[PDB]
């Protein structure tokens, strides 16, 4: 074989492709796209209205039994109308398999909280609101989790500066820690690392 | 394969029940614990007599940064900024210009030892073994400014520790 | 070092110095680059 | 005996008492606390120098800031410094406490615990080895050994 | 379909204004407790003026969804103050007591530096 | 001059303000606010200190890296003064002690030391020089503290003619000895006073107001060779002022008269302590001295500072004196 | 080597020295200015020009893999020597 190239597993790829169609046939109302990657990962892309139907089916259906929410996060892609892409990574212990479910929202459109399906989603959705600003409807207790109290903005957005807008310091006149506009003794040095030559022809986007 | 850690059924015969009754009333398993601490009292402690004895290290130890020279005294650094580009913490600031004799050399080489994570990526990325992490780990200061190294400080560290840096590199360059 | 002494080089320190922090011999950082922008010096003779 | 001789000796006695009984309060915030625990472990045994393992904030003489100090945590670090009886010294352990470290440019990180509290010793490393931290503590003892409070008072 | 946007809480500005006044009433009555619990040096009048000023900034909004988020954020901010999750530093960051006044006119900005 | 220090930045911690200041006596009550304000705007501050370095640790956080430099100096060593000012563009003299020691008396700290600092600064080429006198300085006053203030204020005006002299009233603040002084008398039963506090009028000023006046006098070219008088916005009788202090502190107020000669006898007893005396014969004279009115001198309003009333910030100072609203005292209308 | 300026301050191998009127000289008061006494520019000038008998020569800086990337230097010009771009050693072609 080739010592340095990752071996392929066509059996898992075929199995996940068949199961992707299986879900798409059972939830046409919501599924918008299904794809399987070259390393055997299945992604189900759905309408944001189908969060509770699709996740509930995947958790409870006998042939799915995805009873674990491994991770719930979001990605900011400012070029899209709906900036944020909400990603649910699920694990099935019954079938020793994983599935990824993706939806989308924007700054003002809320998404239905997944706490009714998976209790683990409670703190993951608090982090998405805190870092990305996506609002989850009917969340039992939604509020900042990671950032400081009174922190303005949502750091993990692509238009939020790396060092933020304010910085802390102890002032002896007021005898407390104060917040002032950020000044850096050394500015972060922006490196332009991209190579002007195409690396992967297989992903060439048509002009 | 798997195994159960706590799935035993305590035998309920009279002898076994009385064995547990003696354990409860006579504190047998608690005294068994005192035996273990008593034994440690009579072992030799593992403490070393610092600073008169020092903990063992290896040639690969990543300590204080330093700038080296060739056997002639010429600086090894030729201002290529690979250490600056790789440094994950952006702790290295470099400026360079053609020297008086026309050589490619730095006019500034600062390592903010308070941004540095002592990762060693600088000594890996250097193609002339100029910047290294020496074996000194005792250079704590009394002020924050003393940890902002410039080229003069880094060259002095190289001249200071060249006797030990060279022997460490000699003992490890074949693994690199 | 008595059995395998280090390689000798002219630039290596002959006298080793311990940690000098907190003493007058301590290191003080400074910029090692010369001035960048040369400012205009006005003429020293009156224009009129 | 001259007054300058009695005061010189009293300084040594109180300096000796204070540097021989340094009880530290450790702010274990991040990985540097694990190396701080290795200084208390049998290998180095900080306790044999007179440095008790764990001391309450109202009994401590030195605060060891061992780990990243974030904005959210900075107010509580100052609150513990203000409640520490004097003399009180502060030791900054690691790059994160020193000057921000790996996370210098983060929106949520205090770029050095020395802009929240005064610092007496800076221990460099990510993390400093248990021996490099013990060097800082022993370096703080020598700093306390050079104090001349009574001598300076006698010349006012 | 372009403007057929899912709401958060309010279906029109009339409902959104209802939540704002309820939020304003909650803040108005809380200031005397905040000035007492946190031992602030400001007065109740100054605290309520800041509450008033904060509401006035977002008075030009006409999108109910945007108003819903401002009320959602406002309630979250109020929750931190009521439950004493904030500290005196967080409550006093609305007043900018250590930031020297910055000039607003052209000439004063012209002397100090280059920022417009 | 090839160029000044050319301020850069936004005026924050990491900016460059162009001020290189040698603040003498920066380890006291007034100094810890001057360094704080100079450091907040990014100024190189040299802090000559006579004390142990442990007592200057509260200043280190006030400036960015390298913006605060600590040097040793002796009040009677002109060479040490020269080392601290020869690179500065402004020298601020805050040296002052409210009691006489075995080694330094009111003549040394208020005449000789200010004059030595002023002379060396002129020789070294220092441009700005700010000297802090007292408002009630008078060569014919019962307080040796105030008499030496007048003598020293005159020699500074001679050695360094282009010197800005600030003449503030009693300053009240967190670390003051004016409002904290009218709170430690409760430990002795009652609050003894001369003439029951009547016949004495005081016009205290806030520490930050004095601090902003000094900062604005450094940056104001129209302050060279000018004598300022920093006073508060209201005048109070010494009786109603002290009554207000005890009302903010919620402590019993039992003011009783005490003859002047007896107040001196108790004052002498407290002078035997080798530490900061609780009260000295000189302090009692100043507390009961009446704040002068000098309309010809400029004040805070000229430098651009609005004097802060004592009512908005008496709670700040006196919060620590409470155990486990208050009516403002009676002001004195300007005729 | 280190040559002091007219104010008592040493000039570093990069030519940096604070002007007489610069306020930044204050940081050295009571302390010292760290300057490295071994100027590399002068030291590399003490190395003799190696005489070789071929058009092209190779330099790795000495020590094999402990030196610098091996480069090949051309010696066709008789007016000047062949200088290594990394270590500064100079080479000359013997009488041709
Ligand atoms: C210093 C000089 C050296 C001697 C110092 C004294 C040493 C005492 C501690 C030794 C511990 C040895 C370990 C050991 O044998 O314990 C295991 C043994 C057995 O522990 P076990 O629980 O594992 O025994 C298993 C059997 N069954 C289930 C029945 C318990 O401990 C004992 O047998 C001690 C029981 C007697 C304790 C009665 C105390 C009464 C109080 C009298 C005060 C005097
Ligand atoms: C009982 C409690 C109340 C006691 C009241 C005071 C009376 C007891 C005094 C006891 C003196 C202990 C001092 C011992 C110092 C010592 O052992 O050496 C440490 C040190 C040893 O060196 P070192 O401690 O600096 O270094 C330690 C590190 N190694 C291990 C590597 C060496 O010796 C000194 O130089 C310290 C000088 C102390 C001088 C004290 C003089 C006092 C004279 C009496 C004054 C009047 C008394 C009132
Ligand atoms: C004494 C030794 C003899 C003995 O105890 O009998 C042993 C006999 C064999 O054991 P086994 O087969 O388990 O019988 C019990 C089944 N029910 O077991 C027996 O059948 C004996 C009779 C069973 C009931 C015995 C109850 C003993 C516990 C009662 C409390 C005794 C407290 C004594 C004081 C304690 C303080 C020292
Ligand atoms: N505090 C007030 O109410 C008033 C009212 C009007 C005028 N003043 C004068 O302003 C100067 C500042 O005084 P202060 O800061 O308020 O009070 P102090 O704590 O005493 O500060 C004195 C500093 O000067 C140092 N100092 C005193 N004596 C000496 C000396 N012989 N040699 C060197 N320094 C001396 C002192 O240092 P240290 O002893 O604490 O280490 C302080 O730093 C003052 O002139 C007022 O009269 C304020
Ligand atoms: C009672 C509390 C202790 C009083 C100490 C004292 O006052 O001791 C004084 C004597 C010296 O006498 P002096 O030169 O008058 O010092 C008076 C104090 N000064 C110099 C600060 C003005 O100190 C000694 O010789 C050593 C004391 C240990
Ligand atoms: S050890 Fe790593 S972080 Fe430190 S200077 Fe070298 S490359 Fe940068
Ligand atoms: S130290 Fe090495 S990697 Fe860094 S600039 Fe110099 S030659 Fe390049
Ligand atoms: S300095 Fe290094 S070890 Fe210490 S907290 Fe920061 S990253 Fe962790
Ligand atoms: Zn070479």
């Amino acid at each position: 074989t080739r010592p340095t190239v990752r071996p392929r597993n066509d059996v898992a790829h075929k199995q996940l492709s068949a199961f992707g169609e299986y879900v798409a046939e059972i939830l046409p109302k919501y599924v918008q796209q299904v794809q399987v990657s070259c390393f055997n990962e299945l992604e189900i892309c759905i309408h944001p209205d189908g969060v509770i139907p699709v996740l509930t089916f995947l958790r409870d259906h006998s042939n799915a039994q995805f009873k674990s929410l491994a991770d719930l996060t979001a990605v900011d892609i400012p070029t899209r109308q709906n900036r944020f892409e909400i990603v649910y990574n699920l694990l099935s212990l019954r079938f020793n398999s994983r599935i990824r479910v993706k939806t989308y929202t924007d700054e003002l459109t809320p998404i239905e909280s997944s706490v009714p399906v998976y209790k683990a989603a409670n703190w993951y959705e608090r982090e998405i609101w805190d870092m990305f600003g996506v609002f989850f409807a009917n969340h039992p207790d939604l509020r900042r989790i990671l950032t400081d109290y009174g922190f303005e903005g949502h750091p993990f957005r692509k238009d939020f500066p790396l060092s933020g807008y304010v910085e802390l310091r102890y002032d002896d006149e007021v005898k407390r820690v104060v917040a002032e506009p950020v000044e850096l003794a050394q500015e972060f040095r922006k490196f332009d690392l991209n190579s002007p030559w195409e690396a992967f022809p297989a992903y060439r986007q048509p002009p | 394969t798997y195994k159960y850690v706590n799935l035993r059924e305590p035998s309920m015969d009279m002898k076994s029940v009385t064995d547990r009754a003696a354990q409860t009333l006579l504190w047998t398993e608690l005294i068994r614990g005192l035996g273990m601490t008593l034994s440690y009292l009579f072992r030799e402690p593992a403490t070393i007599n610092y600073p008169f004895e020092k903990g063992p290290l290896s040639p690969r130890f990543r300590g204080e940064h330093a700038l080296r020279r060739y056997p002639s005294g010429e600086e090894r650094c030729i201002a290529c900024k690979l250490c600056e580009a790789v440094c994950p913490a952006q702790a290295i600031t470099i400026e360079a210009e053609p020297r008086a004799d026309g050589s490619r050399r730095t006019t500034r080489y600062d390592i903010d030892m308070t941004k540095c994570i002592y990762c060693g990526f600088c000594q890996e990325a250097c193609p002339v073994d100029a910047i290294v992490e020496g074996p000194n780990f005792e250079f704590s200061t009394e002020t924050h400014e003393e940890l902002l190294y410039n080229k003069e400080k880094l060259l002095n560290n190289g001249d200071k520790w060249e006797a030990e840096i060279a022997a460490n590199i000699q003992a490890d360059y074949l693994y690199r | 070092p008595t059995v395998k002494p280090p390689t000798a080089r002219k630039f290596i320190w002959t006298n080793h110095k311990f940690n000098l922090s907190g003493t007058p011999q301590q290191y003080v950082p400074y910029s090692t680059t010369r001035k960048k922008i040369q400012e205009w010096v006005p003429p020293s003779t009156p224009y009129k | 005996s001259r007054g300058e001789y009695v005061v010189a000796k009293l300084d040594d006695l109180i300096n000796w008492a204070r540097r021989s009984s340094l009880w530290p309060m450790t702010f274990g915030l991040a990985c540097c606390a694990v190396e701080m625990m290795h200084m208390a472990a049998p290998r180095y045994d900080m306790d044999r120098f007179g440095v008790v393992f764990r001391a309450s904030p109202r009994q401590s003489d030195v605060m060891i800031v061992a780990g990243t100090l974030t904005n959210k945590m900075a107010p509580a670090l100052r609150k513990v410094y203000d409640q520490m009886p004097e003399p009180r010294y502060v030791v900054s352990m690691g790059s994160c406490a020193n000057g921000g470290g790996y996370y210098h440019y983060s929106y949520s990180v205090v770029r050095g615990c020395d802009r929240i509290v005064p610092v007496d010793i800076y221990v460099p490393g990510c993390p400093p080895t248990a021996e490099a931290l013990l060097y800082g503590i022993l370096q703080l003892q020598k700093k306390i050994k050079r104090e001349k409070r009574l001598r300076i008072w006698y010349r006012r | 379909a372009s403007t057929s946007v899912k709401p958060i809480f309010s279906r029109d500005m009339n409902e959104a204004k209802r939540r704002v006044r309820e939020l304003y009433r909650a803040w108005y009555r809380e200031v005397p407790n905040t000035v007492h619990l946190f031992q602030l040096d400001i007065s109740v009048k100054q605290g309520r003026d800041k509450v008033r000023e904060m509401f006035k900034k977002n008075a030009h909004i006409t999108d109910p969804r945007v108003v819903d988020l401002l009320v959602i954020k406002g309630k979250m901010e109020l929750e931190e103050t009521i439950k004493v999750w904030k500290q005196r530093t967080h409550v006093m960051r609305f007043f900018h007591e250590t930031e020297a006044p910055r000039p607003k006119d052209f000439l004063s900005k012209f002397y100090v530096g280059h920022d417009p | 001059l090839h160029h000044a220090v050319i301020p850069h930045g936004k005026g924050g911690r990491s900016s460059v303000s162009g001020i290189v200041a040698t603040v003498f006596g920066a380890t006291g009550f007034l100094g810890r606010y001057v360094v704080n304000h100079l450091g907040r705007m990014g100024s190189q501050v040299i802090v000559p200190h006579r004390c142990e370095p442990y007592d200057t640790m509260h200043l280190r956080p006030m400036g960015d890296l390298g913006q605060i430099i600590f040097m040793d100096w002796n009040g009677r060593d002109k060479d040490s003064i020269r080392r601290a000012v020869e690179h500065s563009s402004v020298v601020i003299n805050l040296v002052g002690r409210e009691w006489e020691t075995q080694n330094f008396d009111f003549e040394d700290v208020f005449v000789k030391i200010p004059q030595a600092i002023a002379q060396v600064s002129k020789e070294a080429g220092v441009e700005k020089f700010i000297h802090i006198s007292h408002l009630n300085a008078d060569i014919k006053s019962s307080s040796k503290y105030l008499r030496s203030k007048a003598v020293g204020e005159k020699e500074v005006r001679e050695t360094f003619p282009e010197a800005t002299i600030i003449k503030p009233a009693e300053i009240f603040g967190r670390e003051d000895r004016f409002l904290n002084y009218f709170a430690n008398i409760r430990w002795f039963g009652g609050v003894p006073l001369i003439s029951l506090g009547k016949k004495t009028v005081k016009q205290p000023v806030y520490i930050v107001d004095v601090t902003k006046g000094i900062i604005n006098a450094i940056k104001d070219p129209d302050a060279r060779g000018k004598t300022f008088a920093f006073v508060g916005p209201s005048r109070y009788l010494l009786f109603d002022l002290v009554q207000y202090v005890f009302a903010v502190a919620h402590r019993p107020f039992l003011p009783y008269p005490l003859p002047h000669f007896a107040y001196r006898w108790i004052g002498r007893l407290f002078e035997i302590s080798p530490f900061e005396p609780w009260t000295t014969r000189d302090k009692v004279e100043r507390i009961h001295t009446t704040d002068k009115i000098l309309p010809h001198l400029p004040g805070l309003e000229d430098l651009g500072v609005e004097a802060t009333p004592l009512e908005l910030k008496a709670i700040e100072v006196l919060r620590r004196h409470r155990t486990y609203d208050v009516q403002p005292a009676k002001t004195i209308p300007t005729s | 080597g280190v040559r002091t300026s007219p104010t008592g301050e040493k000039v570093t191998h990069t030519g940096q020295v604070y002007d007489d009127g610069d306020y930044r000289k204050v940081r050295f008061v009571g302390r010292q200015k760290e300057v490295n006494e071994n100027f590399a520019i002068d030291l590399i000038a003490e190395q003799p020009v190696s005489q070789v008998g071929s058009r092209v020569i190779s330099c790795d800086g000495g020590g094999g893999a402990l030196g610098h990337p091996r480069v090949y230097i051309n010696l066709d010009k008789e007016t000047k020597t062949g200088t290594c771009g990394y270590c500064g050693l100079q080479f000359r072609q013997q009488h041709h």
